[PDB]
């Protein structure tokens, strides 16, 4: 966990200096990312272990295919925005394997 | 011609732009901002230019955040008293300016409808640039339907929703299918009015116009690549007005992969140099900032014409690059992530 | 250069309707040099496997093709300098691309005829994938120690700016080890160098006179030390970058200095003995990957050929090189010499591509 | 294992039909098709439709999914025989 | 079936996390996510992690550090094993673990 922690503070200040970046190309397609929601690209699975008789929860990750963001800066930014969907997915990876 | 009757009218106004242009970060400023070490001195360095007591009388723990916003008070107030004071040519090529930023609102409005959300709710979120003159639509705020009605009487963008949307096509479309079909109708309308305003004008202005039509192409086409856009869809989004139009955006419509389209810059010199000036490795400037550079380099090259409008698109492209920049650098020195700090683009 | 590959039916047997085509395809006119093609007999089988290895050996020509032209490009990114020489070192079977192709061997030891389709695709595709492994590996290895020797060139390169302290920095014109006393170092431009000269005397407090010392000079500016008591320092260096002239203090560092010499020295050491062994290892991986491509299009063609045909089998494998002054006429004598079988065609039809070597 | 399917398709069809089973199926598909004794209604729009019976003959299940799918691409019928 | 991840923090934190795909509406419109503007009262935001926290839907609530500080309480109130809390950093925020619950859990920490 502690380790797992400073790897998250890691890639944490990658994503969110990131997002910085795209900023810089985009402008503000936060807003647009916010009010634009429908249904979660990527969703978790609890799955079990029964090592010395306890059960133990985890969770595995799991990804729908379907991009609901997938247009989002076509005409700017989409460079960096690509970039930036990316690095917060492997964002939440490492976060599914912490929790 | 146009330099005996063009201070007549806006000849103050192309004085006061003209004043405000060497009210803008030089690239001996960019490098002394980037020295110091947090948003005090960001405020100490703005505090010695042109932005003087922007900054004053706002909360002492400073974040980036608001740093953003007073940049665009700024923007927003500098480009009010010039609209205030500009007659009607002026005035018309002015708000062909805010319809850019009009566009980015409409698309909020119509997508917080689409999502349920009141209007309200987006006023505070819209670009002020792009602010209404009639609240109707906003007061009312009950559905998409009525919305797409009120937008028609209420909005100066309500022959490019005509020529390219109903209200129908609102409910079915993807909101940046919309977003880039007002864009186009935007820019062909807007580079035909800079052509009915000809000679120094359009003769400096087009060149701008032309690339942003141009860009379009380019960016969109590679970006649809990893998406659900067909060669039709490319086809519809493309702007009209740029040097690609005879057949560089056929080829692009025919194009599925990033060497197609470079393929395209090839046959135009100013092309193939910004794709052969970026190949967006790590570290590297990435294709869209090269980009952002030659917009750069063409709203500089705008103001070399004394009797013209092309100084007010140029002088609001240039303050956006300015206030895109000044965030960058203050997001570089507040996360402390200064290896990427050279990457604001210098204007002048 | 481009060769084409096609199979078709014999009369009888698999010679009669190959002396027709290559006689037809050489003296009409040169529409391309002509041969049979080296596909050997392998053991046929039910269509779930022939059906199945149709789409999946279109997925492994893809693969494999992307890792062959990747042994190339590693072979290329090696070769930096000789570039031209690429085709010299890019072998299989000991020869060139157009000799290889043209005089194909099967390899019956590596690929025992005998096994089913299904087994030989999969012995491609592991032994493929593992060199997709090993170019994954060997670019972390060379693609690392290529940037670090491009950064300390580019730390010798250029201007005072840029080129390295190791080359100027010397103990004497250093005052350190003190309490009271500091040694800064700046660099300027070699115009405004002459002003500099009395200038940084003015930029603070507790300075004192003629204690600016010159490293070295170039084509366009020169670096000093500058000697002063320590309350001066802070003052000095901002100053100094408000009137242009850049600070980049380096106070005789003995561990830097030392690393940037056997740096030098290491990364241009390894990267030479990383390039033997790459051009080895890729000479070795681009013979079995360019090998088992064309493995990959021998399998394309006998298995649409046991398709196309059925399993009483009398078809023979054949090999051009067309003409491209002609290639349209070379597909009319294809057509008219087999219309009656059935991009398509009523012969089986496929391709390689030499400008792996580009 | 052997396999076939026979099904029913509409007669102007029949000639892309084949050749399209003859792509999927490589060069290898046993077939026969004939016209109604009349032609058939429509359950929804009441029109009387120039329909043929097919039927197609193979082995394995992945001849089976090749032959099915070009049938529903031509919006034909399949059957159990 | 698959659970959903739920985000409190920021506009720069939640729209990071839509971007990586985690945004999803529940069939009774409401989100899986709260942004944090500064005007938000410290209630609504805990009535946002209760809620989160209570329904069926969430697997795991990621909250902003800084917003972790301000709900501390019902935070720390917080103790089932299914619907996994992290404390996350961002980049004008406290770091990675400051005052961490979990951390505070740990017999072995220092």
């Amino acid at each position: 966990i502690i380790e797992t922690k400073m790897l998250m503070g890691e890639v944490m200040r990658e994503a969110a200096f990131s997002l910085a970046e795209a900023k810089f190309t985009a402008g503000d397609f936060s807003t647009t990312v916010i009010q634009n929601v429908n249904k979660a690209q990527v969703k978790i699975r609890a799955k079990k272990d029964n090592v010395a008789g306890v059960t133990l929860p985890v969770f595995e990750h799991y990804h729908e295919g379907t991009d609901s963001y997938e247009l989002t800066g076509l005409a700017r930014g989409g460079e960096q925005l690509a970039k930036l969907k990316r690095n917060y997915a492997k964002a939440v990876e490492l976060l599914v394997e912490l929790a | 011609f146009p330099e005996l009757y063009f201070n007549v009218d806006n000849g103050y106004l192309e004085g006061l732009v003209r004043g405000l242009k060497a009210g803008v970060l030089s690239q001996a400023d960019y490098l002394n901002l980037v020295q110091c070490e947090t948003l005090e001195d960001l405020k100490l360095h703005l505090q010695s230019t042109d932005y003087g007591n922007f900054l004053a009388n706002e909360a002492s723990p400073l974040t980036v955040s608001v740093i953003d916003d007073k940049l665009k008070e700024k923007m927003v107030v500098e480009f009010r008293h010039m609209r205030n004071h500009a007659y009607e040519p002026l005035a018309s090529f002015l708000d062909f300016i805010t319809y850019s930023y009009m566009i980015d609102n409409v698309i909020l409005l119509i997508t917080g409808t689409l999502h349920q959300r009141s209007i309200a709710e987006l006023v505070p979120k819209c670009h002020p640039l792009g602010s209404f003159e009639q609240m109707e639509a906003v007061n009312i705020a009950q559905t998409p339907a009525e919305l797409y009605n009120a937008i028609l009487v209420d909005t100066p963008l309500a022959a490019f929703f005509q020529d390219c949307i109903s209200e129908q096509d609102l409910d079915e479309m993807n909101i940046e299918i919309i977003r880039n079909t007002l864009y186009k109708a935007y820019l062909e309308s807007f580079y035909k009015f800079c052509t009915l305003l000809g000679g120094t004008t359009a003769d400096a202005m087009c060149p701008i116009l032309e690339f942003e039509a141009d860009r379009r192409a380019f960016i969109i086409t590679i970006n649809s690549f990893g998406t659900e856009l067909s060669k039709e869809d490319r086809a519809k989004l493309f702007p009209h007005c740029g040097r690609l139009y005879p057949e560089g955006l056929a080829q692009l419509a025919r194009a599925d992969d990033y060497e197609q389209v470079k393929n395209v810059a090839d046959y135009y010199p100013e092309y193939k140099l910004l794709f052969e000036g970026a190949g967006s490795n790590p570290g590297d400037k990435t294709l869209e900032d090269r980009f952002f550079e030659h917009e750069v380099k063409l709203n500089k090259l705008a103001f070399l014409n004394q009797f013209h409008f092309g100084v007010f698109y140029a002088f609001v492209k240039l303050k956006e690059q300015e206030c895109r920049n000044i965030v960058w650098i203050a997001e570089c020195i507040a996360q402390r992530h200064r290896a990427k700090i050279d990457n604001y683009i210098p204007i002048f | 250069t481009e060769f084409w590959l096609i199979s078709a039916p014999g009369e009888k047997t698999c010679q009669q309707t190959w002396e027709k085509l290559h006689a037809a395809t050489t003296k009409n006119n040169n529409l391309a040099v002509s041969s049979k093609f080296n596909i050997p007999d392998l053991k046929v089988g039910t269509l779930d496997v022939l059906v199945g290895l149709s789409d999946e050996l279109a997925k492994l020509d893809a693969f494999v093709e992307g890792v062959v032209k990747k042994v190339a490009q590693y072979m290329a990114d090696v070769l930096e300098d000789s570039k031209d020489k690429v085709q010299e070192n890019l072998l299989a079977s000991g020869v060139d691309l157009v000799t290889y192709i043209t005089r194909f061997q099967w390899d019956m030891a590596k690929y025992p005829i005998k096994q089913s389709l299904k087994n030989i695709s999969e012995i491609i595709a592991k032994g493929v994938t593992q060199i997709d492994n090993d170019l994954k590996s060997r670019a972390s290895a060379y693609n690392n120690l290529k940037g670090n020797l491009q950064n300390l060139e580019r730390k010798n390169a250029g201007s005072l700016l840029t080129r390295s302290l190791a080359e100027i920095v010397k103990k004497d014109d250093f005052v350190l080890d003190s309490e009271y006393l500091v040694t800064l170092l700046v660099v300027v431009p070699k115009l405004n160098h002459n002003d500099w000269i009395k200038q940084y005397e003015t930029l603070a407090e507790m300075v004192v006179p003629r204690s600016s010392n010159v490293l070295s000079e170039d084509q366009d500016s020169y670096l000093c030390n500058v000697t002063l008591f320590k309350k001066a320092v802070d003052d000095f260096r901002h100053k100094a970058r408000e009137n242009k002239f850049i600070v980049r203090d380096f106070q005789y560092n003995e561990e830097e200095m030392r690393a940037d010499k056997e740096e030098m020295n290491r990364l241009s050491t390894d990267k030479k003995k990383q390039f033997g062994p790459l051009v080895r290892w890729l000479k070795v991986n681009f013979s079995e990957a360019f090998i088992a491509w064309i493995h990959i299009k021998a399998l394309r063609v006998f298995v649409e050929s046991v398709l196309r045909y059925g399993l009483p089998v009398n078809f023979q494998a054949m090999l051009l090189q067309p003409n491209k002054k002609s290639v349209k006429k070379l597909r009319e004598v294809l057509h008219e010499l087999y219309k009656h079988l059935d991009e398509y065609y009523p012969y089986v039809y496929y391709k390689i591509d030499c400008n792996l070597l580009e | 294992r052997l396999g076939f399917v026979a099904g029913v398709i509409n007669r102007e069809r029949i000639p892309t039909f084949e050749r399209m089973l003859w792509r999927v199926c490589r060069g290898n598909v046993f077939l026969r098709q004939a016209e109604i004794e009349n032609p058939l209604e429509d359950p929804v729009t009441g029109d009387y439709v120039h329909k043929s019976v097919f039927i197609i003959f193979f082995q394995g299940d992945q001849l089976k999914n090749r032959v099915k799918k070009i049938c529903e691409g031509f919006r034909a019928s399949l059957y159990p025989c | 079936r698959g659970k959903l991840i739920a985000v409190i923090g920021d506009e720069d934190t939640v729209t990071g996390f839509l971007l990586g795909g985690i945004g999803e509406l529940n069939k009774n419109r409401h989100p899986n996510f709260l942004v944090v503007e500064k005007d938000t009262t410290i209630n609504e935001i805990e009535d946002t992690f209760r809620q989160f926290l209570n329904r069926d839907d969430i697997g795991i609530i990621l909250i902003n550090q800084y917003i972790a500080e301000m709900v501390r309480h019902a935070l720390d109130a917080h103790q089932r094993s299914i619907p996994a809390v992290l404390e996350i950093p961002s980049k004008e925020h406290p770091y990675d673990a400051a005052k961490d619950s979990i951390l505070r859990r740990a017999k072995g920490m220092f």
